DNA sequence: GATCTGGCCTGTCTTACACAGTGATGCAAATCAAGTGTGAAGCCAGACAAAAACCCG
DNA sequence: CGGGTTTTTGTTAAGGGCTGTATCACTGTGTAAGACAGGCCAGATC
DNA sequence: GATCTGGCCTGTCTTACACAGTGATACAGCCCTTAACAAAAACCCG
DNA sequence: CGGGTTTTTGTCTGGCTTCACACTTGATTTGCATCACTGTGTAAGACAGGCCAGATC
């Protein structure tokens, strides 16, 4: 409900001068059951040492600066940054889901006392926000812009026997009540040096633990956890933008595939996926050391884009309303080129074309009763 | 589709707004202490025991 | 402590749930109680007739302005006025 | 400041206040008839409105007592001795005479014959002071006094606007090195 | 007689300043963790008789 | 294995009272889209 | 050979457009009183 | 106006349950005041354009 504590503790009040009884519950308790259900209060373990990352286990937030020295002598940096510990925030997560998910496993067919290793997938994902200053003293002051870094568990397995069963899969996963966050930062998303500065500590983590062995208590009885890590909550923006691409110019556009703008228009359907994360690392690789001693657009062309060092390992996506918008758009261009006979027409016009989009824009709000707009959605 | 077997439908303003007004509403100053209370709330806003215990007046 | 309506309705709706019984009241019954204290709801009477005041006694919230000319060709002005009656306001005050 | 659109919006209020003025409720409220008079006092307002809404000029009046038809410069000699001499009939008795003007005289001597009076008053007021503005005038008094009384003036007919900015400065450094106080001359309560 | 110049008047930003908020602490104080151990109350079974108000002869 | 006897729910009649969501005029507000001013050329001309 | 110009990129820069939140209104589901029939079950003796 | 009819009011004897001090002390939470740290509405406060009259070749 978005209450504050001195409003709460009057309506707590209120209510217990009112009713007589005490009903509600004070400050005291509620801080004390919020302390409990944050992340770094019960204990846990690895069966691997989990290199470059401490045993303590009773610590939460902390500085998203990772310790980054910013005295007068070295690099100027202010952007405020906060964050949990990953394999904290995890087994926290984990730990307020044993609920569901003992329910799930009791549902299929099976008992309590069962061991692992269960397997969870796990999916990250970070976007900006944009403005988030309320900036009111003489109007606007800064276009101060924030990014936060999340996680979100929608799968998780067991298998027993012979065969596994999903003993839990979330039922909306695109949901803005599942994004678990892991930390927020006050800087700007083109910003490269201060969001890697900021990620790296947990790309680190992520690749530490990625080949570990996590054991918990749930209900008195050790269980085991292993996690599949996917980076799928990327806009195509974040994901060129990391993943050592170029911006959104030359003729290298494909993401999944190496091909080229001339290429795709040629040939549609004659790719398949093949730009890994290794391939990205040899091709940078060649690109920084140039083995052959050829011209700047011959080695561009043989590096195929790819011109920067990523650091984040991601598996790229679609979006539905961006493939149904791209088919759309090209739709309406070819029926605009089609209710003016242009293929009787060896030259066209920008007058012929404007005058051919107004009569279909008219017809269209003279039959279908709608309102036309150069700003295409969805 | 076959790595997968869904394309999903993820898309805005609720990364924003609710994060302008988990710093306005229940928020300190200073841009220190700031940052940890509404990390905090969003860490506690999206937990499946308090949403569990919110939506159980439908059964 | 500046509680919307929609807020309201889903704590109400949770602690019936969580609870079983109905402590807290509907949003109706809320209207109810706030219509009941607004002014223009018991009724009075004034010994003088009180010319130039209507003797309608059901009235709340009414424009401020008061008949304004507002038209096109009359004095411009920007301004949204909203009073109650002075009579209106007193016997609510009293109750 | 508008004033056009304040008094449209405000007249119906003073037409319902003065016709209420001479009446009787009578009301149900304690299952038995009960009759109320009322008496209206408007003493809820500052100095920058009972100096707008009373006829009186804003600030660059001389006359400066909302109370007294005292001058500036005559307040500066006769500091206790005064009466109360403003009421709303007599303000707009004063304004029908600056209307009318029936004497056939110059403006200068019209208007410290109205004592300030310009616009016509609607409604009935009853100005009143709080401890606050008393006070702070107390003390920004005894301030310069406390700077004229350590610059040594009364020997010095003529002193310098930098020799009375070296006392101030002077002033303040003893003040914060004896009493810690921090000087400012934003002044409050 | 024709401008030139110092001193008020007044609508201007301009700028400091106390207050309201958010959150968390942090000591003074009322209450409770169990141990009996009485000890004073509340209602019920057994069948037999006193104040107070309204209608009828 | 299957009826007998017994112990619990549904059904539509209806104008009500009561309670839970869905919507409706209202604006504000975040956000990619796609246009546009330059930047940077390679070709035509005196 | 030096200078002017049309065309391809490129980094902003305004925008319309999709949503967001709110008090009041409007639909839209649950009990009520006879009741003779319509069903579900648990247990038991044949 | 006096008497009758309810309606409420008590009775001892013997017999059930049922909450409260009484310390016992020493943790627990309960509550109100205090602490850290800024953003902002508001009132003091100069401030220069404008309006003047006193003045010199
Ligand atoms: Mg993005
Ligand atoms: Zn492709
Ligand atoms: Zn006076």
């Amino acid at each position: 409900t978005f209450l504050s504590c001195s409003q709460y503790h009057k309506m707590y009040r209120t209510v217990k001068a009112i009713t007589g009884r005490q009903i509600f519950q004070p400050l005291h308790a509620l801080r004390n059951a919020e302390k409990v259900l944050l992340p770094g209060y019960h204990p846990f373990e690895w069966q691997p040492p989990l290199k470059n990352v401490s045993s303590r286990t009773d610590v939460g937030i902390i500085d998203g600066l990772s310790g980054l020295a910013s005295s007068v002598d070295e690099y100027p940096v202010d952007t405020i940054a906060k964050r949990f510990r990953y394999d904290s925030a995890l087994v926290s997560a984990l730990m307020d889901m044993e609920e569901d998910i003992l329910e799930g496993m009791r549902s299929q067919d099976l008992d309590d006392y069962l061991n692992g290793p269960f397997t969870v997938v796990v999916k990250e994902s970070c976007d900006g926000m944009g403005d988030v200053s309320e900036k009111h003293g003489s109007g606007p002051a800064v276009p101060e812009k924030a990014v936060r870094f999340s996680f979100t568990v929608m799968r998780i397995t067991i298998e027993h026997g012979s065969q596994n069963v999903k003993v839990f899969e979330e039922p909306k996963p695109n949901s803005e009540l599942c994004c678990k966050p892991l930390c927020l930062m006050l800087a700007d998303e083109s910003d490269h040096e201060t969001l890697t500065a900021i990620l790296s500590p947990l790309i680190a983590e992520r690749e530490a633990m990625k080949s570990s062995e996590l054991t918990l208590e749930m209900g008195g009885i050790p269980r085991t956890f292993k996690f599949i890590f996917r980076g799928t909550g990327y806009d195509e923006k974040l994901v060129r933008e990391v993943e050592g691409l170029e911006a959104s110019g030359s003729v290298y556009i494909c993401t999944l595939c190496d091909t080229t703008r001339l290429e795709a228009s040629q040939n549609l359907v004659f790719h398949s996926i093949t730009r890994s994360h290794a391939e990205n690392l040899q091709r940078y690789e060649v690109w920084r050391s140039n083995p052959y001693h050829e011209s700047v657009e011959e080695l561009r062309d043989r590096v195929k884009g790819v011109s920067a060092k990523p650091f984040i390992e991601t598996v790229p996506s679609i979006d539905a309303l961006h493939c149904d918008i791209g088919n759309a758009a090209e739709f309406y261009k070819i029926f605009q080129l089609e209710i003016g006979e242009v293929y009787k027409h060896p030259n066209a016009s920008k007058e012929e074309r404007k005058r051919w989009q107004a009569t279909l824009d008219k017809h269209l709000r003279k039959r279908m009763n709608l309102k036309p707009i150069m700003r295409m959605n969805g | 589709i076959e790595r997968d077997g869904s394309i999903g439908a993820w898309a805005n303003q609720s990364g924003n707004k609710l994060f302008r007004r988990f710093r306005k509403m229940n928020a300190r100053q200073s841009k220190c202490y700031e940052m940890e209370d509404v990390l905090k709330h969003h860490w506690l806003y999206t937990s499946k025991y308090l949403q569990k215990f919110m939506n159980a007046h439908n059964a």
